[PDB]
């Protein structure tokens, strides 16, 4: 099933956002803060009066 | 050999893509560089003025 | 120019570009407004520190809203079935999902405000929040989530009454506001004139490459056999289904940096060791083993996200569901496998372009000795190019609304 | 607040009524004369408002015996301001369309009173025309069966009663005339709209299309009929019932390829055969015989979706009407071809002041405010509504519902109370009619096919012991007046039979029961295998409907199925909302283009000398032919001017007048002046030769024929673009911006084609 993969991706993303707890010394965390953009939002009978 | 067949298919597929022409490429690059230059100058002026005002109010 | 004067000459377009600049000024006064109860610290003295991120209201930016949107979009795909029915029901479900993103991003802005506050405290070594306690940390967490709430309301304001999409304009404003300090460091470095000219010509060359790949559509022809198509054809603007060369966007890099920097975060959550030091040396992407695993993760997540966003099976069932078909291809499963093959080849090219863009600035800092806070062309370059072009196209569509001529004149 | 202003004006009208009562007749027609004099002299229509409303009240009594109440005066003042008077159904919304119609009919510009169908238009026109023709104004009534001279004499009256379809079609046929004195309509001034929700909200989902007939095809309709008739309902096609959409399957596509001798049905060579198999499939299984058409004297007559009446001129488009005509062995007629097109939004938004009154508008205040900038004013009721309004009764099967509704009207017939059963189809009404023939109950039925006896059915439907079955016909304006001794026993039990596509439509049926303080009982009988529940009910509840059991003698008592019913109806409301909104913005694009062309076509109709129009067309086509050769990126003396001399001699200057030495590589302006001077001397020779007046009729015919043919082709090209548009949302853009940009490019190519055709037809003939 692909459900596990989707869940794993979500958990990893959450860990990345909330794993800002040790900042080294961060050489990636501030980059992560400024470098991403929003995703793009996901994707009868006609009549006709014949006269002229 | 499936991989070289696949890369031949990839180059054929790249032929079928409708790439922008030269005129649209130079117009778009002018728009991008002009917008970055204007907003860079605008935000520098904004930062200098607001920082000087904040320093004037202390 | 001519088209810029055309923008100024019309009153409606000039009204909304002036409204956009006013709300960007309103956003930019907030980067100096500090968080209360933090102010008595070394933040007035830190000039090992932050130095780029610094601090302020809107320290979150709109990044809680980005994370909320990408998480609920991955949950729509058969993970919470309630969201799948809300997506399949229509526009009332779209309002339900938008309100869910608003409450999800208030939740997420809260917990990331906790995380970032304690993390900047630990980066500062503790001595950045006087009286480190539960009440003050909850106060600054509600303050940062209020910052994100004001920025999202500001984005909705500037997308209702200003130029383009609001959240993209605010993200673009954060990037290009970061630019002039980098220009200041580049100048205060100077180490010749030929280094600046070669790196600036390479910057404009990679801007042209990003314009070239971002604005390229493979246009599948689609034939609707539900209308006559009788005796009024020209043949220019036939119906098609455009797929981009880079369908995934830039979200492959968020999944790649997550999967790259989560094991150093886990290993530092544990503490210093020998295998911890090997992990922290290995998973740094300024090094060739770390850069190889970064590039492989970018390619894998570009394939995963291009098949999430395009979804060949759902678009083939969506094409069978209302008439249309590709000419030659029987509209059930064969349409799905045709557009899947197109997607495999196109995503190979787009993923390689994304991987070359995302590791470009470490090559520029090494081979061109820039100050390492530059990052001249990461995914900030892709956000900058995308937002500039779609704001220009929205303004152009308002102009062509105002140009209806007539045969009499 | 705005309500207290209307109460203060209603009290002012009562105060003036104190003096207005003792005036004799022939001293009130002089009051209309005095109002026209005062309105010409210096006054507006607001001041006269107070006086004018009092006059109408007195006139109303003397003509009809009905005095307006105070809430009818509040409705008149709210309709005069351009608002929407929401007065409840039964509270006299026909005298409040007499007060501001009289006030805004005095200047002479003309008032159009729109209704939903022609029974209500004729019904209101007779009575209110008695009131208005008392006071010295004219009343015209514009119907579908009138010739253009009678329609021109109807719109030349001071007050016109028409339906919304006839107003739209007279507008679209006014912009297909060849003379200025063939147009029927006056310039549009003031529309009062009875039942605004039905006209501006409900049936503004659909456009008005006028189409002339192209050449006939008959072979492929009969071939696709004879194929689709033998096609095995579950194995070779799937009828999606949520949206009524029929597609073939892989066995069906294989049988279609092996029955026609083709190899691939989905080529680009067989788009015509695939279109015919699709439309024969839809006409066979997705359209049933008495539900949404009929057969009437060898013709297929479509039954209107909203009013339930026979639309005897309208025909299904994209080749579906010929597939229905071939389904039943009737004669197949010629294929149509769209000439003109408008929406009810963009037609009722060119009216300079637009009012309206209705009974059920408070749900749609945001839609009346966004699109039309009209605000719903809710007006009190003069007498409290004592209509007993019972909840639904959900059953498990359709036959259980119909046995229960027959038993209910049988127990209500026994006490003499009038019943009005209300269905939506022409076959469920005859199903319940044959359920009431046996059990022995004398009834009447008002189908789409029983339109001729409608007044004699509605006049008898409130008498002691009269049972009426009625479709959508008697559900929007029908005024059933109660008989003698019938108010005392709870008059006019209305019995519904299904839930409609909105709450307003069934609130209108209950409104037929109520009728201004007289008692009444409504009751809706529902099923779980209805059409609304089968199409739009959520997939979760069906397990619980299996759980509930099967005896169907008693209804379901639970809140689960009631939640399912209300959720399905709200989903239909949301779907209709979105379809209405996207039709609105796409016809906003086509509205800008249509306004440009209709304005300039009208100013080449009534132009006394259109020499300068034709000369600007020739000059614009000439400069485009100059710049289409001689490309300005290219350096001169390479410009291949020989093809330019050939094109100009073929198109403008009679094959001998231009040779290459006259131009010889100039800058384009001076050679453009040379070719333009040779064109203008050839044209002035033709003008002094042909005659000053015959030349204008000649080039008027040329200009109008070019505009009309290229605009028809542009309407059809914009419809094909509107199909492909959502597929353009796959590549992450929004498709409306693509539609606007492609529509602007396509419009300008059309207008360049018009100018080229007019230039070559005037200068080479
Ligand atoms: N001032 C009045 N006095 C007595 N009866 C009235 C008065 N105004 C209206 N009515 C009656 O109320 C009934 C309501 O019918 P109608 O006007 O069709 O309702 P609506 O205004 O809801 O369409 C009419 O039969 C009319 O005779
Ligand atoms: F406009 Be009514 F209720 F006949």
């Amino acid at each position: 099933a692909k459900k596990t993969i989707l869940f794993l991706l979500t958990v990893l993303t959450t860990v990345l956002v909330s794993g800002w707890v040790v900042l080294g010394c961060g050489v990636v965390i501030l980059k992560t803060l400024h470098m991403f953009e929003v995703p793009f939002l996901l994707v009868d009978s006609p009549h006709s009066y014949h006269s002229g | 050999q499936r991989v070289t067949n696949f890369f031949k298919e990839v180059v054929r597929e790249l032929k079928k893509v409708s790439w922008p022409n030269r005129k649209e490429l130079v117009n778009y690059t002018a728009v991008v560089l002009a917008t970055v230059a204007f907003f860079t100058v605008f935000f520098a002026v904004i930062d200098l003025g607001i920082s000087q005002l904040i320093r004037l109010v202390f | 120019f001519r088209t810029i004067s055309n923008f100024m000459r019309v009153s409606d377009i000039r009204n909304k570009i002036i409204f956009t600049l006013l709300m960007l000024i309103v956003f930019r006064i907030g980067t100096f407004i500090p968080v209360p109860s933090v102010n008595t610290d070394v933040l007035k003295l830190q000039d090992c520190g932050g130095a780029l991120q610094n601090f302020s209201i809107f320290a979150m930016g709109v990044m809680p809203y980005i994370t909320a949107s990408i998480i609920v979009q991955l949950l729509q795909m058969d993970v919470v079935p309630k969201f799948a029915e809300w997506s399949k029901q229509g526009e009332m479900g779209r309002r339900k999902l938008a309100q869910f993103t608003r409450y999800f991003t208030i939740v997420l802005g809260f917990i990331q405000a906790l995380g970032m506050s304690y993390g900047f405290n630990n980066l500062a070594g503790g001595m950045l929040i006087q009286n480190p306690g539960i009440g003050t940390y909850l106060l600054i967490a509600v303050v940062l989530t209020a910052g994100t709430a004001f920025l999202m309301w500001l984005g909705e304001q500037i997308t209702a009454k200003g130029v383009g999409n609001g959240i993209s304009i605010i993200i673009f404003a954060g990037i290009v506001s970061g630019i002039p300090t980098i220009l200041n460091q580049i100048y205060a470095q100077t180490l010749n004139i030929v280094r600046l000219l070669l790196v600036a010509l390479a910057v404009v060359a990679v801007i042209v490459g990003v314009i070239y790949i971002q604005q390229a559509f493979r246009k599948i022809p689609i034939q609707y056999a539900k209308r006559l198509e009788g005796r009024n054809p020209v043949g220019g603007h036939s119906t098609h289904l455009p797929l981009k060369v880079n369908p995934a966007g830039v979200i492959p890099v968020i999944f790649a940096v997550s999967f790259l920097i989560a094991p150093p975060t886990i290993a530092s959550f544990f503490g210093t060791n020998d295998v911890t030091l090997w992990i922290r040396r290995t998973f740094d992407y300024t090094h060739p083993v770390g850069m190889t695993i970064y590039v492989v993760l970018i390619i894998a997540f570009t394939y995963f996200y291009a098949f999430v966003q395009v979804n060949p099976e759902q678009m083939a069932d969506n094409l069978k569901k209302q008439g249309g078909y590709i000419p030659g291809i029987r509209p059930g499963k064969n349409t799905q496998e045709y557009v899947t093959r197109i997607l495999y080849r196109l995503t190979l090219v787009g993923s390689l372009f994304l991987a070359f863009i995302a590791v470009l600035p470490v090559f520029f800092v090494n081979f061109a000795n820039l100050p390492p806070s530059a990052q001249i062309g990461g995914t900030s370059l892709l956000i900058v190019v995308g937002v500039a072009l779609e704001t220009m196209k929205q303004l152009e569509s308002q102009l062509v609304k105002r140009h209806y001529r007539g045969f009499i004149k | 607040r705005t309500l207290n202003r209307y109460e203060k004006i209603a009290n002012d009208i009562d105060a003036i009524r104190g003096d207005y009562e003792n005036l004799s007749d022939d001293a009130l027609k002089h009051k209309t004369i005095e109002f026209k004099e005062r309105l010409e002299k210096g006054a507006t229509t607001d001041d006269l408002l107070v006086e004018a409303f009092a006059v109408v009240r007195e006139a109303s009594r003397r003509v009809t015996g009905m005095f307006p109440f105070k809430v009818q005066l509040m409705g008149g003042v709210a309709l005069h301001d351009g608002n929407i008077a929401e007065m409840k159904t039964g509270e006299g919304k026909t005298l409040t369309s007499t007060l501001p119609v009289y006030l805004n009919a005095l200047t002479g510009k003309g008032v159009h009173v729109v209704t939903v169908n022609e029974y209500l238009a004729s019904r209101d026109a007779e009575q209110m025309g008695k009131i208005f023709e008392f006071l010295g104004l004219t009343v015209g009534l514009n119907l579908n069966s009138m010739s253009k001279d009678e329609k021109r004499e109807a719109y030349a009256a001071d007050i016109t009663y028409s339906t919304n379809n006839e107003l739209g079609f007279d507008y679209l046929r006014d912009n297909m005339v060849l003379y200025k004195e063939q147009m029927v309509q006056r310039p549009l001034h003031f529309a009062v709209i009875d039942e605004v929700d039905s006209i501006l909200i409900d049936e503004a989902r659909t456009p008005l299309i006028i189409s002339g007939q192209a050449a006939k095809s008959t072979k492929l309709y009969v071939q696709a009929n004879a194929f689709v008739r033998t096609l095995k309902a579950e194995k070779d096609y799937t009828y999606d019932i949520k949206t009524k959409a029929v597609q073939l399957t892989e066995e069906g596509m294989t049988k279609a390829e092996k029955a026609f001798g083709i190899d691939n049905l989905f080529d680009v060579k067989h788009v015509a055969l695939n279109h015919h198999i699709n439309q024969a499939l839809k006409a066979h299984v997705a359209m049933q015989k008495d539900v949404d058409y009929v057969v009437e004297d060898g013709q297929v007559v479509i039954v209107d979706s909203f009013t339930g009446r026979l639309m005897k001129g309208r025909r299904y488009s994209e080749g579906l009407h010929q597939a229905i005509e071939a389904k039943e062995g009737l004669e197949i007629q010629n294929e149509s071809m769209t000439l003109a097109t408008i929406t009810f939004q963009n037609y009722f938004r060119m009216y300079e002041k637009l009012a309206g009154m209705t009974g059920t508008a408070k749900t749609e205040e945001e839609e009346f405010r966004n699109i039309y900038n009209m605000q719903v004013v809710t007006i009190p009721t003069n007498r409290p509504v004592v209509r007993d309004d019972r909840p639904d009764l959900i059953y498990r099967t359709m036959e259980g519902k119909f046995k229960a509704v027959a038993e209910d009207v049988a127990q209500r017939y026994m006490t003499g109370q009038p019943v009005l059963v209300g269905t939506v189809a022409v076959e469920t009404s005859e199903l319940i009619s044959k359920l009431l023939k046996n059990k022995g109950i004398p009834h009447q039925v008002l189908n789409a096919k029983n339109h001729e006896r409608e007044a004699q059915i509605i006049e008898e439907a409130g008498q002691k012991g009269a049972v009426t079955i009625a479709t959508n016909m008697a559900g929007r304006g029908t005024d059933i007046k109660l008989g003698e001794g019938v108010k005392e026993l709870g008059g006019l039990a209305v019995v519904g039979t299904e839930r409609h596509e909105s709450r307003r439509i069934d609130n209108q049926l209950r409104g037929r029961s109520g009728r201004q303080g007289d008692p009444g009982i409504t009751q809706f009988y529902l099923s779980m295998e209805d059409e609304l529940m089968r199409r739009f009910g959520a997939e979760r509840t069906m397990a619980m409907l299996d759980r509930f059991g099967m005896d169907d003698s008693t209804p379901i008592q639970s809140k689960m199925v009631s939640r399912a019913v209300e959720s399905s109806q709200k989903r239909v409301e949301g779907n209709n909302f979105d379809s209405r909104k996207q039709l609105l913005q796409y016809d906003d694009v086509l509205r800008q283009q249509r306004e440009v062309i209709y304005k300039q076509r009208f100013e080449v109709i009534d132009s006394e000398n259109l020499r300068e129009i034709v000369e600007n067309m020739i000059k614009s086509s000439l400069e485009r032919a100059i710049a289409a050769y001689t490309p300005r990126e290219e350096l001169p003396e390479e410009w291949k001017l020989d093809g330019l001399v050939d094109l100009i001699n073929t198109t403008y200057l009679d094959e001998g007048a231009l040779e290459k030495s006259d131009i010889f590589g100039k800058e384009p302006d001076e050679m453009l002046e040379l070719i333009m001077d040779r064109i203008i001397t050839k044209y002035n020779e033709k003008e002094e030769q042909f005659g000053k007046e015959q030349m204008r009729e000649f080039e008027k015919v040329i200009v109008l024929r070019a505009v009309d043919s290229k605009w028809m082709d542009h309407i059809d090209a914009m419809d094909q673009l509107r199909q492909g548009i959502h597929l353009r949302a796959y590549a992450q853009t929004n498709p409306l911006r693509e539609y606007q940009m492609e529509g602007f490019a396509m419009f300008e190519h059309m207008i360049e084609s018009i100018e080229d055709e007019v230039a070559k037809f005037v200068m080479k003939a």
